[PDB]
């Protein structure tokens, strides 16, 4: 929830805790055995730093369990500007394309495909760039290399669960963030049988991929404005998927690989399987 | 596209199909009716036999039609 | 094809990098375990024919019906085929054990096998008898490491079929 | 990623210093187990198929409402699921054996997965029985094979049972 | 992709035969090459920079036209990729030296190479002629390594250079 | 990190498919190794020191001028800077022999290099120079097996580095 | 679900469009079968029982061995689970005539069978029988355009079974 | 796509002009075949499988060369796809038959068929025999089913056999 | 190749869309601007040589060891060469001026610095002090924007060496 205050008035950081409430910790003041509110399943509390401690001992020793705690200032911040991905900008890369052209499209691309996460000289692939800029290959087909490579396997594929790796992968090669469980569903189930290659090469080839900048031009953020046949939430779930400019998807931080979208978020959407 | 080398890491045999364009295959990022580019009305792309089938498939079914198909090699 | 060699290449290929240490230690191991593999295959080899025989029999104990009239197991047709199949199931794990890499299974036997064997009504059953029975005499012809390879290559399909 | 070398080095690399001798003698010891550590995994990995076969058929034997309509086992579809998720953490579960190090499970295949079964529906505590049911069985192979030389495997039986338990743990 | 043993196997599958006796000799000798083989490649690995680095000065020095304005190895861009894509086709000579076979060689790095080549303008007699440069450097060090046991390289050293001849070759 | 091991693990995984015979291969090819390479890391780890004060000197004598005022190599807080990364290098090469894999010095030295080199205007060639006067006294300590190992990691730096 | 309305309503959707008159003479056709399909049901479900014990039966004659000791057909678990899968067979079919699509029956039969089936050992042959002995039931207790979509129907499992 | 209805229309619309009477009557009457058209497809879908399975058969103890090693049904992967094809041409036969219209079987399917076979060195003859046999099993089905209405089917059987035909044609 | 003038074509076209008033503002910035950079070039292409020598001796004083023998600064070759190399620096910085753009500096000098650089070990440092002592002559020959302009370009690339 919102946080008001960042500070306590003695000056002392407040920080928001989310536990799991337990019947003991607050109970209706009724007959009958006791039991929490149920829309507070879930509650949360901003403590200052001094009474942080008291706090969590006493959630803990009860039946409460804590589900995360976070600094107040983090929290209460505005929601991510979406300002450059409210008109991607795209970019196309002509036939003929003269020097620049084919290394402002390199550059797009290694910043879509990997998220803001930063690709060092050695990490850069020479062999697939020099393709493009004498033809042969498609920018589409520069994408897949690019997601065949190990550069993004280590960063996103063999870091994170193949739930995160879905929608991580849905966010690169479509603007749009994934919409119901089934998809999730599906890509384990190829990823099981045919193998990382054919679930890479799943997402390029759908006809989302080639309905927009299907050849020939570097992808871009569709989700953020309204598409065809998604659900409302998605919307919402690229908010979570997306955090700001200069947030990336790191392997590299504590815990780094983890799911921005809630599995249940994702059964709201949809459900049948 | 004359492939300057095997384009595919993966490998397989490859195939060189060339394929007369729809706009829909490559419609340029432009306001308005989406136009494929003159100056390839028929892209040539390098393909292995197992993307062969999906690549065909999704050729098919937007307009454009697959003017010839050659052994990459 | 997988095989040992045709990998660290592929990967050292991948990231776009000269074949350093790292690689040519794993390359090692693949010759080093040869010595062991290449003498299996000689031995597989030199018995084929007996193994054949002695599993498609196994096969038809084990599954008596199979021989009535109307059945699969019956009419020489097919039980010409039944050897033949056997046969090649041998054949490439010999060819493994010496390109030492699971690659030539995969590709002639693995590759498409359900797809085959539903189409046809080949029951996998079957062909798992005849391996297990080979693998018991495999057993005794072979010892130590070559044995161990000879099993790792004839479980390995084991586990694809089933 | 990780695994019991690169481990070692790291430690050593946040006090800066050389690897100590005693920690050499770590690894020189590791080395000389591989044999068994490799025949470890390559037992798991022969027997793949019929590990699962079996855990699951005791998993719907114990409970029977998974595959009765409305369980979670049912229909097909679910049941399919079922039985590649039980793969999945076995496969991952070897490469840690091979590693000699958890990580790789831990990361790769441990985190985040309770939350989904929830979300789902899934039954935590059951998925967590199977994997039992599959480390039982598992060992089974690991301890009673067929043409290795014969020696001390526990060390390594330990630390896979280990393994598996982290697994159960986590997802439930 | 092939390789040596792969190979062979093919052959001996189209006859749809065991492999002959005869042809597990050619096999079993190769391996026992393996150790040597193998040290003709680190040798490479190990100077690849200075090889690149060397036959390049020799290059320029001989064709000094191409790096005049005008030349195809002007300005810095073109003079960059010249590099790289020497580089490149040394890489894979040198898989192909570990593999055993030209096969991974052609497949990849030289299928096509000449057309490209001629596309752009650049001149494929110039291309050639770096090759050698480096085939005759990159020998040198194969055949005069620090710390190898004593004995005979020649077979493996000719198999080298027929490496580069094809490369030389098809470019050409 | 990149060990032989944690390889042949990723390259199974991106497959989805257990570790089979091609992959234990090519495992126990860097463990059957370890045994020179272990030798080689205490033998290093032993005359460290010696091999750094050599080395560091080394530069100065080939590049007399950068030991004059107003130069890099010019007072002390420098030479001991100079004499600290060295023994990094050196520190670095050890753990690669004993993790078996290019993996340890990729991750510190190798990747991020030549800006970290650019903007503090340190020049490889001095590096260079160092690691090879090593490689020398290295070629006396050590021997057969050993030796090469020690050689292919410390070269995989000069290459980086050139 | 796939049935006739919600596909129109999908593709309707898709290409972000209000149902026009293509869509409802669609539609339409599925609601003026419907009263074919509603008998077929009606007919099904009421001789439940007597076709699912015929089929099971049939099951055994056509394959005697099964009901030995120590195969699958044999003891009363067996007999039991038998039973009910064919139930289930039979419950969808009529869900789905009624449904007017194959829907109900590709979300519960359909999508994982193969999988399901070879992890158990179940042989479709067997399922097969029990649908093909069920039809030739079938086959006269319905007639004319109620028989025809039964038919449909039961005959789009077997293929999917084979 | 195009069908039987949709092209009248368009020859009629580049004339300029209203349908003529006389090519109403053509789609009358295609109206009240309806009925048949749709058994003659309901019978082949329901046949599917058996259809093809029947086919290969056939076409296997014939070539008996295509099964063995180095023809062009070895080993199993190719095996698969030719099974796989058969069937695909069948699904479009299939949907032209719907239609009653050649065009979707064309486009999708038969244009630029032949060549890729080639090639491969896929025998083209022996496709388009397989094509062949399929077709006499199909009508098979199509002309001897149970609890349909008795009546003549003649017309859609004869169209049917064109649309193989065409297929058989066009792959040689 | 950059310039005002293309770089806004670019942009229109991209969009799709006529050049608007937009973006000749931009282009009237170019071109009003032009006067004074036309100027700076006719002052350089005059005193070009002059310059080059200056620079080429200054590189020698900063660094007295690269004319010793052995080294990298000793005999004719190497000094035709680094000569050479100083005019064309100065060559595209005039190129420059007149385009109206880093377009020329871009292609011709940048891209691929590096690698050249670091294959041939040229050391950046030796071009910046060039260029720095030529910047410092130019600082006389011109004034006021003519200046600024030429100081521009020169920097653009002692920050892309550097
Ligand atoms: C009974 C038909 C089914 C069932 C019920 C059940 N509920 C719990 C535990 C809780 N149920 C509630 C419900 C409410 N709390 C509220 O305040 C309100 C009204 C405002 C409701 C409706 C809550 C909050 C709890 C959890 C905490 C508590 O005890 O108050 C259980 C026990 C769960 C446990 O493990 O503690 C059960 C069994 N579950 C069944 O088995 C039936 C199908
Ligand atoms: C240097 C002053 C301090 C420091 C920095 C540091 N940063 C990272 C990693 C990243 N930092 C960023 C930064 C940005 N992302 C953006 O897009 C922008 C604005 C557009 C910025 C400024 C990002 C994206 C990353 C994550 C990706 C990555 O690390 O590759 C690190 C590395 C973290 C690690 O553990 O590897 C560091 C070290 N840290 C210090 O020590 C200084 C105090
Ligand atoms: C032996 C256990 C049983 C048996 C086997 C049998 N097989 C077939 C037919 C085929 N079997 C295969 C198998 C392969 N062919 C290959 O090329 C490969 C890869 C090297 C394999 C594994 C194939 C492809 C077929 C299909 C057609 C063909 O054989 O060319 C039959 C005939 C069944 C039929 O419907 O024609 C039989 C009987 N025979 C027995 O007696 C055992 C029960
Ligand atoms: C079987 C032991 C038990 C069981 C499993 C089960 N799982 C699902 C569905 C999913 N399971 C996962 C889990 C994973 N994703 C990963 O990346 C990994 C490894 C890190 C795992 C293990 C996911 C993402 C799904 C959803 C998508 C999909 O189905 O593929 C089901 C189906 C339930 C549903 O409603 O989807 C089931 C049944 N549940 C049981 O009944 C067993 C006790
Ligand atoms: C432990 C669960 C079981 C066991 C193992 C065991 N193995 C050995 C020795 C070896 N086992 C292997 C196996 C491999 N080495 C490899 O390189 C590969 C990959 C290709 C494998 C599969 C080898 C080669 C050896 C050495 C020779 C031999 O087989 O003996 C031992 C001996 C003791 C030791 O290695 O230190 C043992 C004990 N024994 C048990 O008790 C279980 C059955
Ligand atoms: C250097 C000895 C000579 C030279 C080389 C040179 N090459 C290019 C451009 C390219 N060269 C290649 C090379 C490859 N393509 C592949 O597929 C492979 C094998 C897998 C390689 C090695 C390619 C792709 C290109 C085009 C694009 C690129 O970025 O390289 C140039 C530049 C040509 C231009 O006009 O831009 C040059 C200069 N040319 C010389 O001067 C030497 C004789
Ligand atoms: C040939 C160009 C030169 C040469 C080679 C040579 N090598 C050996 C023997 C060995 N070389 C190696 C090297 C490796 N084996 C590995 O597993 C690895 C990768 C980690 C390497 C680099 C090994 C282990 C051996 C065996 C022991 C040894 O070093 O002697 C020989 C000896 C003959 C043989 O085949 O074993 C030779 C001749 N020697 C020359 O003089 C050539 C210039
Ligand atoms: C020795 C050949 C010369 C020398 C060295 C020297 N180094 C620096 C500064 C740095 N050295 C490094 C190198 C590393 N730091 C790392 O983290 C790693 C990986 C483990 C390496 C290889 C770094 C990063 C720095 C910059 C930051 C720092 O202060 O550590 C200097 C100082 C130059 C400066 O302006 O900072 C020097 C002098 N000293 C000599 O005299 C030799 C010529
Ligand atoms: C009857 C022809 C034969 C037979 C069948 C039999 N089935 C099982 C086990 C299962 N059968 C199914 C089938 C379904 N269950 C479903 O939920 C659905 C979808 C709605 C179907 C089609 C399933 C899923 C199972 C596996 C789970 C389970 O335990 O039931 C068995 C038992 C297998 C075992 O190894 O214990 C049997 C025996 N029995 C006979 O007598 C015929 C040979
Ligand atoms: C079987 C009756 C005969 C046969 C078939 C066969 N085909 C292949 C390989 C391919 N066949 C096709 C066919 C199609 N691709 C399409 O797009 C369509 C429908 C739109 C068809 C009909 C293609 C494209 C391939 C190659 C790629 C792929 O398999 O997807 C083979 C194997 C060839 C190989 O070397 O891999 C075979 C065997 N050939 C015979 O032997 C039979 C007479
Ligand atoms: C032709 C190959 C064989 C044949 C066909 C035949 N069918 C009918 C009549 C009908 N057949 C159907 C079938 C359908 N209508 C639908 O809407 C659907 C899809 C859900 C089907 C499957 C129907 C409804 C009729 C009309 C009523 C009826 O069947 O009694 C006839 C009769 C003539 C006519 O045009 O109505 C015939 C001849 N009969 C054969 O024996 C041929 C071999
Ligand atoms: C002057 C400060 C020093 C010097 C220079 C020098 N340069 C080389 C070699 C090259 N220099 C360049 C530079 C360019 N060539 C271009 O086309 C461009 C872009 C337009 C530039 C900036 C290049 C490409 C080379 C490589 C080979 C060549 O000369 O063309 C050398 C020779 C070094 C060697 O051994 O290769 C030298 C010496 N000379 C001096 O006296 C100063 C130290």
């Amino acid at each position: 929830m919102n946080v008001l205050t960042t500070s306590s008035q003695r000056g002392g950081k407040l920080f928001k805790v989310t536990m799991t409430l337990s019947p003991a910790l607050s109970h209706h003041p009724w007959p009958s055995l006791d039991t929490y509110e149920p829309s507070q399943n879930s509650y949360s509390v901003v403590v200052p730093l001094d009474r942080l401690l008291a706090e969590m001992t006493y959630i803990k020793n009860k039946g409460g369990r804590v589900l995360d705690i976070s600094p107040a200032d983090l929290e209460a911040l505005g929601p991510p500007d979406i300002s450059s991905v409210a008109i991607p900008l795209k970019v196309e890369l002509w036939a003929k394309a003269d020097v620049s052209d084919v290394q402002a499209a390199i550059v797009a691309a290694y910043k879509q495909i990997f998220g803001n996460t930063y690709v060092l000289e050695s990490e850069r692939l020479t062999s697939a760039e020099s393709l493009l800029r004498n033809g042969s290959i498609s920018v589409r087909e520069f994408v897949r290399l690019l997601a065949k490579s190990e550069l993004y396997k280590e960063r996103f594929f063999f870091c994170t669960s193949n739930n995160r790796f879905t929608e991580l992968n849905f966010k690169h090669f479509l603007g749009r963030a994934p919409y119901n469980q089934s998809e999730i569903a599906a890509h384990l189930d190829r990823y099981q049988t045919f193998g990382y290659d054919a679930e890479i090469d799943s997402y390029i080839d759908s006809d989302e991929y080639i309905q927009a900048f299907g050849e020939n031009v570097v992808p871009y953020y569709r989700g953020f404005k309204s598409q065809s046949g998604q659900t409302v939430e998605s919307f919402n779930r690229m908010f979570k998927l997306y955090r700001g400019d200069a947030g990336s998807d790191t392997n590299l931080n504590l815990q780094g690989q983890k799911r921005r979208v809630d599995p249940k978020n994702l059964l709201r959407s949809g459900r049948g399987i | 596209s004359v492939l300057t080398g095997d384009n595919q890491q993966r490998g397989s045999k490859l195939f060189k199909i060339t394929i007369a364009l729809s706009p829909t295959l490559a419609h340029h990022p432009w306001p308005g009716l989406d136009t494929h580019e003159p100056s390839q009305s028929s892209y040539s792309t390098i393909v292995s036999l197992e993307r062969l089938l999906p690549e065909m498939t999704r050729i098919k079914r937007n307009g454009g039609r697959i003017l010839e198909i050659t052994e990459g090699e | 094809m997988k095989t040992v060699i045709t990998e660290v290449i592929a990967s050292a290929d991948s990231q776009g990098r000269f074949l350093n240490n790292t690689e040519l230690q794993a390359a090692n191991g693949r010759f080093q375990r040869a010595t062991a593999s290449m003498e299996a295959a000689r031995a597989l080899t030199s018995n084929a024919d007996s193994l054949v025989k002695g599993a498609v029999q196994e096969v038809y104990n084990k599954f008596p019906y199979l021989t009535q009239p109307g059945q699969m197991g019956y009419g020489d047709t097919n039980q010409a085929k039944c050897a033949r199949d056997i046969s090649h199931y041998l054949r490439f794990i010999t060819y493994s054990l010496v390109a030492g890499g699971t690659g030539p299974l995969d590709d002639y036997i693995v590759a498409g096998l359900r797809e085959v064997n539903r189409t046809f009504n080949l029951s996998p059953s079957w062909y798992i008898e005849a391996l297990k029975h080979i693998k018991g005499k495999v057993g005794s012809q072979l010892s130590g490491q070559p044995l161990t390879e000879a099993n790792a290559y004839i479980d390995y399909c084991i586990n694809a079929l089933s | 990623m990780q695994d019991a070398f690169t481990k070692a080095i790291v430690a050593a690399d946040l006090r800066g210093s050389f690897l100590s001798e005693q920690e050499l003698n770590q690894l020189t010891n590791l080395v000389k187990e591989s044999n068994k550590r490799l025949d470890a995994v390559n037992a798991i990995t022969g027997n793949a198929a019929e590990i699962i076969s079996d855990a699951a058929h005791k998993l719907f034997a114990e409970q029977t409402d998974l595959i009765r309509p409305g369980g979670n086992a049912y229909p097909n579809r679910r049941m399919a699921a079922c039985l590649r998720d039980m793969e999945i953490i076995l496969r991952y579960v070897s490469y840690a054996l091979l590693a000699g190090d958890a990580s790789v499970l831990e990361d790769r295949c441990l985190n985040g997965l309770k939350e989904t079964y929830v979300a789902l529906g899934t039954p935590t505590r059951s998925v967590a029985r199977a994997v039992q049911l599959m480390k039982e069985t598992a060992i089974g192979y690991v301890n009673s094979p067929s043409g290795v030389t014969r020696g001390d495997c526990s060390a390594l039986v330990n630390e896979a049972a280990t393994y598996f338990d982290k697994a159960a743990a986590s997802i439930a």
